[PDB]
């Protein structure tokens, strides 16, 4: 009947009532989109109806015209663009007009408006838009409710924008967000919205803070709000000087000393959390922007050149004042311990830890005093902040400085693992991980492994975030065990080492650690199995009698979930079932590794026919679950050719990952697999490629699956040419050009969420025509030619190799995927390559700083592709 | 925020430990076999 009626039945806690209210606007919808949105934004804008009809009718408004999922939403941009601009206008001047006329608490005009702006602005279709915003907060006689409003619709618009789209307007967007920060400003609320609009836009304040006075009117506005007596302003306030120190680091240098040191200095020493928290973080992500700052000017020094950015060690400077500010807040540790939450202690601990890998040696001397002073406390507050404070500082000092201290902690160490404190204890143990991790010399002694390792068997079974931290120090200590008896000196794995002789012990019980019914808490049953699994890697051949039984222990565990997994009974059921499947399955992945070949073929047999077994009850439900997958991944290495048993039961369980795009991750994994199955079967996979190559391409068409797939495809397309050589004749044309167009792909770096997915799948495309050129070309022939199909297409891979040298962005990997494709070049296609080379001086430096290695061997690679090149003289 | 950062320890699972490995293996496996073929 009547639309306001119908909108007040979404609300009904009735699901009939709600369900028919809710198709009659869905089919409205259908009918006459621009009419409905037009009535609908006449209900919202008119006070005069209830806030229930209004709200709703927001709520259909802006479902129209967004969503989370990108592909939908841009679909929703593109259907709203082409609607009559007669419609759209009216509908544009009535949520604009809704601005501050709300009761509601949230205004439900700010998405609307923020909804149609992502819409329209990149096509500047609503040109009335800033002006009126603008005006809405800067007018000094709009209420709270106006300027509230329409901060927020700022707000929503800085985000949900895209990116390039808003820097036009910027000047206009920050006049009216600092208007509603000022302190003069009588609200609150107002003061919180407009602090809020500043951090979503920072992103695109780059032209207004390169200009003194902006930058200074920005910065005083900001730090006075870090003044508000309204801890929300505050908070907020903190947030943003959060962000502008990692966006503008450049210019924060007239701030620091007198201004911001001070303002979040004291919010670390406010006894309100959430301020404690904002200060913490700000020194913590000053300690990240300077170890990166670090990285730039360690690279630049090996190039000849100063860096483009310059560290000024604020850091190091604070922290004389932040280290006695960061041992008191460990004190306050919280008693009723949730791994899930965030606090000022843990927040604490992490900063001291940043600032040991940020400032390194430096730290010492400010830390150790305060752990000499209370390790012995009989407060465990401060006997704990003491064990903590010492394992913070156990990574960026010099090792050499570090054993000595080390050495002398340990007798109390073992002795705190014993503390009538769990809280210490659980510290205890984690320092001692750390010890294993970072410092194992100390460790690895004929004085304390003994007892150290008599504390961690006991560990085992305290409570679960004791536990599992004895976990971690204890695959910690195996890993480094292992590496100290095999540096040198023996030859292929080592004979024995200091853990052999209670390897079994460990084994059992970490066996039984897995198996506790409260495994689930502090991730202990996760951490069993990681420490089990590297411990079984990390072992001595004199440890196989126990690596037999712990695999044979495995075996059954796994081929029980699978059996179970063909009568299953409930979702949480399910959910359980795959997450053991998925440890069971991992942990496979080592023990394979670590038997002899002649049994890892009889397991592989088995448990790949009871994978087989699960994939035709478990999946059209839900399947296939990726960790399956990887799981035949190790299993298709040990069988290796061997696998042509199964391909023809595979097959379609192959498929249905390949096929299943929405879920990236089951898909990258197929992929991959499809990689393994080549190099396994080899020419045996050409009667499989067909029904491969096919869902290969459907993919590729494309653009809701995720950025991350292509690449990887591509790079199959190459291994696939390597299989199967002169069959691949037949996909030729079709990838050629499907490898054209993905290397003409060019993102401008000011992002660099994109430098790095542009050399992800560059190198990808390189790796595709190597496999190519490789697999069209020849080991024993007879004669030659298929390459020269591709002979034509020489001038634009150099070409595209060219532009890849002209990038500073060169990822290692990359260059030498570049070098091994030049030298595929001229061992195929001969001395016209050269010609082509010589013309382009950027590859010959491209394979120069090839010659200078990162890594190992984008220098064997650069070096052989510059010996093919000049052989060629 | 920095939760997983709070006493950081190390695990070849999670989700995305396992993929770095798999994908680092795998893409070593392909180097090889490539090189056995342009020598």
């Amino acid at each position: 009947m009547e639309l306001i009626t119908i909108l007040e039945k979404t609300v009904s806690p009735d699901r009939l009532e709600l369900e028919a209210a809710q198709k009659f606007l869905e089919r409205a919808a259908v009918e006459n989109l621009p009419t409905f949105l037009v009535e609908l934004s006449r209900v919202l804008a008119n006070p005069g109806n209830s806030q229930v009809a209004r709200v709703a009718a927001g709520l259909q408004i802006k479902n129209s015209l967004t969503s989370k999922d990108p592909d939908i939403k841009a679909q929703y941009q593109q259907r709203w663009l082409a609607i009559d601009a007669n419609a759209r206008r009216e509908v544009k001047n009535y949520v604009l007009q809704t601005l501050g006329t709300e009761t509601y608490r949230p205004s439900s005009a700010s998405q609307c408006v923020a909804g149609i702006a992502c819409a329209e602005i990149p096509v500047n279709q609503w040109p009335e838009l800033i002006p009126q915003l603008v005006a809405n907060v800067t007018n000094p006689n709009s209420t709270e409710h106006m300027k509230e409003s329409t901060l927020e619709a700022i707000g929503y618009i800085c985000q949900d924008i895209d990116p390039e789209q808003l820097q036009d307007k910027s000047n206009e967007i920050l006049t009216a967000i600092i208007q509603g920060m000022r302190k003069e400003e009588p609200s609150n609320n107002v003061k919180l919205a407009a602090t809020n609009a500043l951090l979503n836009s920072l992103e695109f304040t780059k032209a207004n803070f390169d200009k003194e006075s902006e930058r200074h009117f920005i910065m005083q506005v900001v730090c006075e709000a870090t003044q508000c007596p309204d801890t929300r302003v505050r908070v907020a306030a903190l947030q943003n000087l959060v962000k502008i120190m990692s966006l503008y680091y450049q210019y924060m240098e007239t701030y620091m000393g007198p201004a911001l040191f001070a303002i979040t200095i004291e919010a670390m020493k406010s006894d309100i959390d959430e301020v404690a928290l904002q200060g913490i973080e700000f020194w913590s992500n000053v300690c990240d922007e300077e170890m990166d700052l670090a990285i730039e000017a360690s690279e630049a020094a090996e190039q000849g050149r100063p860096p483009e950015h310059t560290s000024k060690f604020y850091a190091k400077g604070a922290l004389q004042y932040l280290v006695p500010i960061l041992t008191q807040t460990l004190t306050k540790q919280d008693e009723n311990d949730d791994d899930d939450d965030w606090n000022p202690c843990k927040a604490a601990g992490v900063c001291l830890m940043l600032l040991a890998t940020c400032c390194e040696d430096d730290i010492v001397p400010h830390v150790l005093p305060f752990i000499k002073e209370h390790i012995k406390n009989p407060d465990w507050r401060y006997r704990d902040a003491a064990v903590m404070a010492f394992g913070c500082i156990l990574e960026g000092p010099e090792p050499s400085q570090l054993k000595p201290l080390v050495i002398q902690a340990m007798p109390t160490l073992i002795e705190l693992m014993k503390d009538p404190s769990v809280v210490v204890r659980d510290t205890a143990a984690w320092t001692v991980g750390r010890i294993c991790e970072l410092l194992p010399e100390a460790a690895i002694n004929d004085v304390y492994l003994a007892p150290l390792l008599q504390c961690l068997i006991e560990g085992l079974s305290a409570e679960p975030r004791v536990a599992s931290n004895v976990c971690w120090a204890f695959s910690s200590l195996a890993e480094a065990a292992y590496e100290a008896a095999d540096v040198a000196d023996d030859q292929e794995e080592p004979a024995t080492y200091c853990l052999s002789s209670s390897f079994e012990l460990i084994v059992q019980k970490l066996l039984e650690t897995t198996d506790r019914p409260d495994g689930h808490q502090n991730n202990l049953r996760s951490s069993a199995y990681e420490s089990l699994m590297e411990i079984v890697k990390n072992s001595a051949k004199d440890c196989y009698p126990a690596v037999q039984k712990t695999t044979l222990v495995i075996m059954e565990r796994l081929q029980q979930v699978l059996q179970m997994e063909s009568h299953i009974q409930s979702t949480s059921d399910r959910i359980q079932f795959n997450d053991l499947q998925s440890l069971l399955c991992a942990t496979l992945q080592n023990v394979l590794r670590k038997v002899q070949h002649q049994d890892a073929l009889q397991i592989s047999d088995v448990v790949m026919a009871s994978l087989l077994r699960m994939f035709q009850s478990t999946a059209g439900s839900g399947g296939v679950q990726e960790d399956a997958l990887m799981a035949v991944s190790t299993l298709v290495e040990v069988l290796g050719g061997e696998f042509l048993k199964y391909m023809e039961a595979f097959k379609p369980f192959l498929g249905i990952g390949l096929k299943n795009y929405a879920e990236y991750q089951v898909c990258l994994a197929a992929v991959g697999l499809v990689g393994d199955l080549c190099r396994a079967l080899q020419s045996n996979i050409i009667p499989f490629c067909d029904e491969v190559m096919q869902l290969l391409l459907e993919n590729l068409g494309n653009e809701n699956v995720h950025r991350s797939v292509k690449p990887q495809i591509l790079s199959v397309f190459g291994d696939i040419a390597l299989a199967i050589g002169g069959e691949f004749k037949k996909y030729l044309e079709v990838v050629l050009n499907t490898l054209q167009q993905a290397s003409q792909a060019q993102v401008d770096k000011s992002d660099y969420d994109m430098v790095d997915y542009l050399n992800e799948l560059r190198e990808s495309c390189l790796e595709a025509y190597t496999g190519i050129v490789q697999g069209l070309k020849g080991d024993q022939e007879n004669v030659h030619p298929d390459v020269m199909l591709v002979q034509p297409r020489v001038e634009f891979i150099l070409s595209f190799i060219d532009h890849i040298a002209g990038d500073e962005d060169h990822t290692d990997g990359v260059v030498a995927c570049a070098a091994g494709l030049i030298g595929d070049l001229c061992t195929a296609f001969g001395k016209d390559v050269l010609k082509l080379v010589e013309a382009r001086p950027m590859i010959h430096e491209l394979l120069t700083e090839g010659r200078r290695s990162k890594t190992n061997k984008a220098k064997t690679l650069a070096t052989w592709a510059t010996k093919e090149l000049r052989k060629l003289k | 925020p920095r939760l997983s950062q709070y006493k950081s320890k190390y695990s070849s699972l999670e989700q995305s430990e396992r993929r770095r490995r798999l994908l680092e293996l795998q893409k070593s496996k392909r180097l090889d076999y490539v090189n056995h073929a342009r020598r």
